[PDB]
């Protein structure tokens, strides 16, 4: 819970306790003189599998809630005279592992008046090939518009082979992407650069390499347009794109293409929402988007028929391949 | 009239609509009228072996017919092999033949079938005969439930038809994935066959050594064992592991399938612990049994019941070890 919440006396602190209670578990009672675990810090947190047992089990408290409203209805859902005619992605979906460094420095003893040595980590980490999505609409209101896109990436199959509904799909289903664009009339094919991703931020730049721009600004005078890196919040880039199979595996790519103008409301569409804004929000400003988080899959499709009538959500199959060394 | 067709068309008829009294007149004719001990010489034992059977059926001590046999059934199996006894006594063939049409129409179908095809296959006499496939003659114990119930329809509808077989369980269980090996109808022939080759129950008293008998025993169930943790591998799963007696049998298996006469095959549920069996044996007995064998094993000798010992750190221990495992 949080300093948010309305009763902590009567509804406790479930998640965070949670986090304590397994990350204690290799010693409950003290007896052994061992450290907090590694569920008792985020930096560490997902290094243990039981991290993703717990966050299932809070998800499900969730999603009994989100479970309990209405299911959308076609007009719920359209967005009048705006039509997704086709979803392609420009490049390849292909996955693989590449090496990256780190510095283990600070983590070593000097001094004093001893010099230091080069000592630095490498990592094997995923990373997939860059592509950009081919989005065709078409417009048919005489004005243009704001739309929000909205990038899911659904499983087509669970691990046994069998066929999902999407309402057994929608609740799997990750989030690729969300960004505000005008669309004019007339039809029109609109890009997005996977790289561009609201929902992904790429790699930090080093200890080593923010030292020297530092050092180089401060000696000298000079304007660093250091608002160039996005922020520390988000995917990593790296890994927008599950790892899939050599053999390759299909997956539905579902896109959903909505109102900006209400989206929007009271936050602008010609704003600029960073490079985070999906998960991570707005640094110092309200939180762009006010559809319920996971518009427009949050909520029960008993019914496909109703998602399948809407012009402007439409999915298509797309393909992963891992790349193995 | 023992030539190889004579003798073919015999086993043929024999065998043919097993579980309705025999339709051919010249077998009806053989068991309303012959008399097993009408003629004593046609037997290398004077009919020791009929007179045991006749004074059983006399006596109204065998299994009635349309009832379910199996053969590790004591009482069944000693029935099943009076039969046998008889037709191994046979010197000539109209003995065998007489004899498998009397008792055919007298003897439970199940006993009378495996004591037929034993007795054509350790018989001189059944040299050159091809028996015919038990999937064909029993099919219950060779088709799922799904099947016979199309098969019945089939039949009380007076229309012909052919019915595709699908595995059982849903694909949720990834135990189906293998089920092409063992219920393969081949497979399923191959096994019994070599038992009815190598009988548990032989006796050299009956006519002759079946040589290193106890080691092919090992052997073909090790081969079936290696054989399906291959398709294992070939699927994505671990190899079995290994039941013990004081630890759960983790795989329940839902048979749906039937006999013709007994109902449904019973399903065993999941993860269940071995249980006392009345009239079997208790789980503790298993225990001590396997425990005698290993002493064996370990001391490198088996104990005769006088005590002396019996040496197995030779060739033949292994033998000797399947003979008594
Ligand atoms: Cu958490
Ligand atoms: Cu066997
Ligand atoms: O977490
Ligand atoms: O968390």
């Amino acid at each position: 819970s949080s300093m948010y919440s309305p009763n902590a006396q009567y509804y406790g602190s479930l998640h965070n306790t949670a986090h304590v209670m397994l990350g204690r578990q290799g010693d409950p009672h003290g007896k052994f003189n061992l450290p907090p675990g590694v569920m008792e810090h985020f930096e560490t947190a997902t290094r243990d599998p039981s991290f993703f047992r717990l966050h299932k089990y809070m998800d499900n408290i969730f999603k009994k809630h989100t479970d309990s409203f209405p299911p959308y209805t076609h007009d719920d859902l359209e967005f009048a005279g705006m039509v997704v005619d086709g979803v392609a992605i420009d490049g390849e979906l292909t996955t693989f592992f590449d090496e990256f460094q780190y510095s283990l420095i600070n983590a070593v003893d000097s001094g004093e008046s001893i010099e230091d040595v080069e000592i630095n980590a490498r990592v094997h980490r995923l990373n997939h090939k860059e592509f950009t999505y081919k989005i065709t609409v078409s417009n048919s209101i005489g004005s243009d518009h704001l739309a929000t896109f909205r990038i899911f990436l659904c499983p087509i199959e669970d691990n046994n082979g069998i066929t999902l509904t999407l309402d057994k799909e929608r609740w799997l289903c990750i989030e690729l992407d969300k960004f505000f664009q005008k669309v004019p009339s007339g039809t029109h094919t609109i890009h997005r650069s996977s790289k561009d991703s609201s929902v992904t931020v790429p790699d930090m730049p080093s200890f080593h390499s923010l030292k020297e721009q530092a050092d180089n600004a401060v000696n000298g005078g000079s304007d660093l347009d250091l608002s160039a890196y996005e922020r520390s919040c988000g995917i990593p880039e790296r890994m927008l794109l599950p790892k899939s199979k050599p053999e390759g595996m299909e997956f539905n790519l579902f896109v959903a293409v909505t109102d900006g103008v209400k989206d929007t409301e009271g936050h602008n569409g010609d704003h600029d929402h960073g490079g985070t804004h999906a998960q991570c929000g707005v640094h110092g400003e309200a939180y762009p988007d006010n559809r319920p988080l996971g518009y427009p899959l949050e909520r029960r499709i008993p019914d496909e028929r109703v998602f399948d009538g809407v012009p402007n959500i439409k999915h298509v199959v797309v393909k992963i391949v891992h790349h193995p060394e | 009239a023992s030539s190889t067709a004579h003798k073919q068309q015999d086993i043929n008829h024999l065998l043919d609509k097993i579980y309705e009294d025999t339709k051919y007149p010249d077998l009806q004719e053989i068991a309303k009228n012959f008399n097993p001990l009408g003629d004593t010489s046609m037997y290398n034992d004077q009919g020791a072996a009929a007179e045991v059977l006749m004074k059983e059926l006399n006596d109204h001590r065998l299994l009635e017919q349309h009832h379910w046999y199996s053969l590790f059934n004591a009482r069944q199996r000693e029935e099943a092999l009076m039969l046998f006894a008889v037709l191994n006594q046979c010197k000539v063939w109209h003995c065998f033949r007489n004899n498998a049409a009397y008792f055919r129409e007298q003897m439970n179908e199940g006993e009378f079938v495996y004591a037929l095809y034993v007795g054509v296959i350790h018989s001189k006499l059944g040299d050159g005969i091809v028996l015919p496939p038990l999937y064909e003659i029993t099919p219950h114990m060779f088709t799922n439930s799904e099947v016979i119930d199309k098969a019945y329809s089939a039949k009380m509808t007076q229309k012909a038809g052919t019915f595709n077989v699908s595995f059982t369980g849903t694909k949720k269980n990834k135990e189906q994935r293998v089920a092409y090996f063992g219920e393969d109808i081949g497979m399923n022939i191959h096994h019994v066959t070599w038992h009815m080759d190598f009988p548990f129950w032989w006796q050299d008293s009956y006519g002759n050594h079946l040589d290193r008998k106890g080691e092919l025993f090992f052997w073909v169930h090790h081969q079936l064992t290696a054989r399906f943790d291959f398709e294992r591998l070939s699927n994505w799963l671990d190899p079995v592991d290994e039941l013990h007696w004081d630890r759960i049998i983790r795989e329940g298996f839902a048979p749906l399938t039937s006999y013709k006469y007994g109902g449904e095959f019973p399903v065993r549920p999941d993860n269940k612990h071995f249980e006392d069996v009345d009239g079997v044996a208790h789980v503790h007995d298993m225990e001590i049994t396997e425990n005698r064998i290993y002493e064996a094993i370990d001391h490198g000798y088996i104990t005769a019941t006088d005590g002396h010992t019996i040496d197995i750190r030779q060739p033949k221990g292994i033998e000797l070890l399947g003979d008594i495992i």
